[PDB]
């Protein structure tokens, strides 16, 4: 799955 | 982005923490919201599969 | 659609009455919520061009 | 732009 964290 | 549509169960436009996209729908989630993390492979958000969080 | 994302400001996740589409981000919102109807020309949504609504 | 009604 496609995640990511800003 | 702008361009990056986040439709979480907790309503809120926010763009903090780690967040999952839906396979299917592309909208951006809050994984702790939906009580996930990135350690699964696939995801679909609440609507794309109805069930409970 | 399944493939057909709704964001509006009420929140709710439910495809009644005359709803409009967002050029950029493709999210679907009701136009009587957004104060809007079916004869503008061009649309943002919200958070594409945020103002008060 | 682009509307519907279901
Ligand atoms: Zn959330
Ligand atoms: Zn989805
Ligand atoms: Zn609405
Ligand atoms: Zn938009």
């Amino acid at each position: 799955a496609r995640t990511k964290q800003t | 982005g702008p361009l990056d549509v986040i439709r979480c169960i907790c309503g809120l436009y926010k763009d903090e923490g780690l967040m999952i996209q839906c396979d299917k729908c592309m909208v951006w989630q809050h994984c702790d919201c939906m009580g996930v993390n990135s350690d699964v492979e696939h995801y679909l958000c609440e609507q794309c599969d109805p069930r409970p969080v």
